[PDB]
RNA sequence: UUACCACGGAGUGAUUCAUGACUGGGGUGAAGUCGUAACAAGGUAGCCGUAGGGGAACCUGCGGCUGGAUC
RNA sequence: GAAAGACCAAGGGUUCCUGCGCAACGUUAAUCGACGCAGGGUUAGUCGGUUCCUAAGGCGAGGCUGAAAAGCGUAGUCGAUGGGAAACAGGUUAAUAUUCCUGUACUUCUGGUUACUGCGAUGGAGGGACGGAGAAGGCUAGGCCAGCUUGGCGUUGGUUGUCCAAGUUUAAGGUGGUAGGCUGAAAUCUUAGGUAAAUCCGGGGUUUCAAGGCCGAGAGCUGAUGACGAGUCGUCUAGAUGACGAAGUGGUUGAUGCCAUGCUUCCAAGAAAAGCUUCUAAGCUUCAGGUAACCAGGAACCGUACCCCAAACCGACACAGGUGGUCGGGUAGAGAAUACCAAGGCGCUUGAGAGAACUCGGGUGAAGGAACUAGGCAAAAUGGCACCGUAACUUCGGGAGAAGGUGCGCCGGCUAGGGUGAAGGAUUUACUCCGUAAGCUCUGGCUGGUCGAAGAUACCAGGCCGCUGCGACUGUUUAUUAAAAACACAGCACUCUGCAAACACGAAAGUGGACGUAUAGGGUGUGACGCCUGCCCGGUGCCGGAAGGUUAAUUGAUGG
RNA sequence: CUUGUCGGGUAAGUUCCGACCUGCACGAAUGGCGUAACGAUGGCGGCGCUGUCUCCACCCGAGACUCAGUGAAAUUGAAA
RNA sequence: CAUGCUUGAGGUUCUAACUCUGGUCCGUAAUCCGGAUCGAGGACAGUGUAUGGUGGGCAGUUUGACUGGGGCGGUCUCCU
């Protein structure tokens, strides 16, 4: 049975990541949340 | 011509094939095309404005000459050919310059002829000049409404108006919508019928040639629920217990629906 | 033991008789009911082909004939 | 064994190899491990990226629009799943190899020397550059057979021979311009065109010839007196190591791979841009630049271990699930089905007993033969190829493999053809034409004999028929209790829309409709085809009319 | 109402097929009546075939059972 | 009556406001956008504000109690 979690590296960075947040304000709202927070991560 | 197909299956009980064999069955002239990309019916928002569109086969896009401006120089008529995108055929001219454009084919024009245009040119089929020097109750097409903007109305398969008046800057022709409309005189059309006008003797004959031409399939509205469609709902078979509507909540059976207020002195009847 | 072959058997058709709930017209019969279509110019001249309509004879349209009266 | 064998991509990230270990992990024990500790292991001008170019799409200076945030978008520049330079065989590690080594190649750039020269783009032309189906070929990989070389002579009848086993391999590149495909060629004189120019492309006129020109698998030769090769000799520790090393040829068959982006044909009419060739503009012109030959040198950076249809990826698991592409041998067989095997891999991480009821998955069954049951549910049965034969009805295609029946193994005798192909013949004198005995291979015909209970003998492999309702048909649907008579459908009808169209998404700019134009586009109902589709405009809607009644903001006479 | 009545099919037919018309409460593009071909569609009837059944019997594998190892679950006020 | 001075309403016409998802020039290497100029329409169209009509396209809600179960029916205040 297919599941719903199929990886792809290059889909997971151009949705979720740094400069896919930085692009927009509401994605720059998160990363302050998350600074705020003290995540590790920060980014997927 | 009109060929009917034998019975061998049941999806080729009912097609009615137009098939012409004079048609080119070369390559189209190359430098004259231009790719074009389907839509599926979505703006630049990404949503479905217009709906029952999508898939087809690909096309390119020939750059027609709609404005017919080259005065003077004689042309040829090389070839014929078939154009994806229009229900009329299209004609290879080829100037005495060099200089090979394609237009709206005419009815008659095969494989030579002149069509010339513009001012002093003859009264054949096929010519084009302006309005004013066109006997009145000739018939003609791709008749333009502004000065250099090119052909607008009577452009598909059979299409054709008819020149019943003149006065002033004016000039008063019939549209095959039968509305009568007043032109401009300093526009321009040409003379005679657009070609192909079998093409409404076609039969598709099975469901899969619709979706060959790009359209999707139609779900009634008395075939939803109450949410999508102010016809939906009922138990069995209902029948939109209200007056006809839209999906949108506009009735359909007779409600007119211009309101353009700035072009109504140019219709000197409407078609009603 | 082989060949020929009658009876008999299986499958699928054709044709012809009898019969069949129920239905369609036809003919005949009795002082029955409704109308008056035709025969006189029968009171809208009648007939022929065809189409539509009407309780019914019939009516109307289109084309044709005299086997139509007064003049 | 069309995988449970190999190999790419995604994904994973040290799971890879070695030494030491067994507490935990492994559905049992474990000396073993994809487990713990410690070391080691991935070598590129040619492979894949990056770099060059663009698709859908994204972002987008200025710009237009918007309470603000922001939206759309021009120049532009990002974005592969596509286009664009070039390598193959043989050795070698415990673990890497088209990367290291050996041998033989190819591509591209830089700097010098000489010789000869009109150079120059962001711009113009050509080219790149392409659909579905089908069919004749030509060829190759691969497979068989024969010959050759080496070895053998069989625990039990025979086996020195029309015997048995193994091997009989070899690339890129170069040369060759073939089967075949496309196409007329040249000179000269000009020019309403390709935004400017043009010797380039396009158009026109004249003369000459029937010959050029561009593509193109593959054969042969060469690479290769080399590598490889059963095995032999020697040395060392039951194996490694150095040297040596036989044969290595012919005939048939033959692809879904290549010619082929070819050819024919049909409508639904079938990517872009750059690299590449050519032309000139602005500018140089004896400096720059270009074209050949020779010499010297370079080709950076990143990834290369391992799993990869799974015990390492997605499913909480060492989970009967899911996961794109490539290869794919022998005997039967139409076949990538199926059966038994090859190369290669595995026996699925609890076992041992015994042989109760009952449950699960199967085999056979007396005499009946649907009596079972809501219902022939399930099971049983049919099943191939050739030939004979086949009803109502029909939209004339069908129904139809209707129904039903006959033959089929093996061994001889006689006999008919096709393909390939020595020698010969022609001269177009060599990658050529005709044609060939033997050999190999393929397709038949009519005549006997013979064994068994049974010869389409296993696997494999339609049950059929007669009345009716519904839906014309192929198709779609409630991921996870409903696949249908429900949805769609071709056809039919009504109605709206004259283009800055109706309509839809958007506070708006704008976008779709559509680079379409009433034989078009939107909405609504019905649902192939045949015969048809009757009466009602009182209600509600829509369309038309405009006389007369009422009737908003607005105005402000009059009175108080 | 209703398993309406009549005919056929069965030894026997609330289903089926053909009619009648008394249409509780059909009807003409929420289309009417037919229709060849088609359907993992609904109803009925036959031939063949049979463990579906009378009515079960025997046999073969995997569990169940015993021995060794590992080792759950729902539930549970307390129980002589 | 004849005019003068306003001012309600209608029609025609003009260009000069406005509009053009028409042509060609420039910014410019550019189907956007501006400026210039031809052409067309033209005080209309269109937008702001005030106002009448339409408007399940969309929204926030309401839709009683008793009752030999609820619903249907009946009842709900006053007098004998
Ligand atoms: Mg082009
Ligand atoms: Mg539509
Ligand atoms: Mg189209
Ligand atoms: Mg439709
Ligand atoms: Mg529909
Ligand atoms: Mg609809
Ligand atoms: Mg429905
Ligand atoms: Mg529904
Ligand atoms: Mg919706
Ligand atoms: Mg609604
Ligand atoms: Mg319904
Ligand atoms: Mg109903
Ligand atoms: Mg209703
Ligand atoms: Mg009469
Ligand atoms: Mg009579
Ligand atoms: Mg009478
Ligand atoms: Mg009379
Ligand atoms: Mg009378
Ligand atoms: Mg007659
Ligand atoms: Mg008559
Ligand atoms: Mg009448
Ligand atoms: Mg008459
Ligand atoms: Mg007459
Ligand atoms: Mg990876
Ligand atoms: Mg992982
Ligand atoms: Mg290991
Ligand atoms: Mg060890
Ligand atoms: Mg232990
Ligand atoms: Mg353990
Ligand atoms: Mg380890
Ligand atoms: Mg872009
Ligand atoms: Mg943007
Ligand atoms: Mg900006
Ligand atoms: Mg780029
Ligand atoms: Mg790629
Ligand atoms: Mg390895
Ligand atoms: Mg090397
Ligand atoms: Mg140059
Ligand atoms: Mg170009
Ligand atoms: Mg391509
Ligand atoms: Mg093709
Ligand atoms: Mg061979
Ligand atoms: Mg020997
Ligand atoms: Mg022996
Ligand atoms: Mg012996
Ligand atoms: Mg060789
Ligand atoms: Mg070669
Ligand atoms: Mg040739
Ligand atoms: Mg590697
Ligand atoms: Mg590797
Ligand atoms: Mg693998
Ligand atoms: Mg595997
Ligand atoms: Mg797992
Ligand atoms: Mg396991
Ligand atoms: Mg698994
Ligand atoms: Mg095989
Ligand atoms: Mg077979
Ligand atoms: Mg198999
Ligand atoms: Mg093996
Ligand atoms: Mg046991
Ligand atoms: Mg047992
Ligand atoms: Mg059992
Ligand atoms: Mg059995
Ligand atoms: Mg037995
Ligand atoms: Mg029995
Ligand atoms: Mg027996
Ligand atoms: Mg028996
Ligand atoms: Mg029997
Ligand atoms: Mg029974
Ligand atoms: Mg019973
Ligand atoms: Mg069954
Ligand atoms: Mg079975
Ligand atoms: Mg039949
Ligand atoms: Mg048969
Ligand atoms: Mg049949
Ligand atoms: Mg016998
Ligand atoms: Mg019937
Ligand atoms: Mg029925
Ligand atoms: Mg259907
Ligand atoms: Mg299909
Ligand atoms: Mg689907
Ligand atoms: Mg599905
Ligand atoms: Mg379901
Ligand atoms: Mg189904
Ligand atoms: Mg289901
Ligand atoms: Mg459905
Ligand atoms: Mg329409
Ligand atoms: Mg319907
Ligand atoms: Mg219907
Ligand atoms: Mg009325
Ligand atoms: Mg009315
Ligand atoms: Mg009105
Ligand atoms: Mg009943
Ligand atoms: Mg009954
Ligand atoms: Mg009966
Ligand atoms: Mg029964
Ligand atoms: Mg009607
Ligand atoms: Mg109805
Ligand atoms: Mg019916
Ligand atoms: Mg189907
Ligand atoms: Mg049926
Ligand atoms: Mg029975
Ligand atoms: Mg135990
Ligand atoms: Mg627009
Ligand atoms: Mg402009
Ligand atoms: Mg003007
Ligand atoms: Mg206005
Ligand atoms: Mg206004
Ligand atoms: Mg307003
Ligand atoms: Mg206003
Ligand atoms: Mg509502
Ligand atoms: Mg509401
Ligand atoms: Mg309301
Ligand atoms: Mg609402
Ligand atoms: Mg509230
Ligand atoms: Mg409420
Ligand atoms: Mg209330
Ligand atoms: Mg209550
Ligand atoms: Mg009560
Ligand atoms: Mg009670
Ligand atoms: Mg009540």
């Amino acid at each position: 049975m297919k599941r719903t979690f199929q990886p792809s590296t290059l889909k997971r960075a151009r949705v979720h990541g740094f400069r896919a947040r930085m692009a927009t304000k509401n994605g720059r709202q998160v990363l302050s949340r998350r600074r705020a927070k003290g995540r590790k991560r920060l980014t997927v | 011509a009109i060929v009917k197909c034998k019975p061998t299956s049941a999806g080729r009980r009912f097609v009615v094939k137009v098939v012409n064999q004079e048609l080119h069955k070369g390559a189209p002239y190359a430098p004259l095309l231009e790719k074009k990309s389907k839509s599926g019916g979505r703006n630049n928002n990404g949503r479905i404005t217009t709906r029952h569109i999508g898939g087809g086969h690909k096309q390119h896009y020939r750059l027609v000459d709609f404005r017919r401006n080259k005065d003077g120089i004689p042309a040829i008529v090389e070839r014929v050919e078939y154009d994806p995108n229009r229900t009329a055929h299209i004609a290879l001219l080829k100037y005495a310059d060099g200089e090979r454009r394609y237009i709206i084919a005419p009815k008659g024009v095969a494989a030579g002829d002149q069509l010339i245009s513009g001012i002093g040119a003859p009264i054949k089929a096929g010519n084009s000049m302006p309005l004013r020097n066109i006997p009145v109750g000739s018939t003609v097409h791709g008749i333009e409404l502004k000065p250099g903007k090119g052909a607008q109305i009577a452009r598909s398969a059979g299409a054709s108006a008819q020149l019943v008046a003149r006065e002033g800057a004016y000039v008063t022709l019939r549209l095959r919508s039968g509305e009568m409309r007043k032109v401009l005189a300093e526009c321009r059309a040409t003379l005679g019928e657009v070609s192909n006008s079998e093409h409404s003797l076609r039969s598709l004959g099975k469901a899969g040639a619709t979706r060959w031409r790009g359209v999707r399939p139609t779900v009634r509205g008395v075939a939803m629920n109450p949410v999508d469609h102010p016809h939906g709902g009922g138990e069995g078979r209902t029948s939109a217990g209200r007056h006809p509507v839209s999906p949108w909540g506009l009735q359909t059976k007779g409600k007119k629906t211009r309101s353009n207020k700035r072009t109504d002195n140019m219709i000197v009847r409407r078609r009603k």
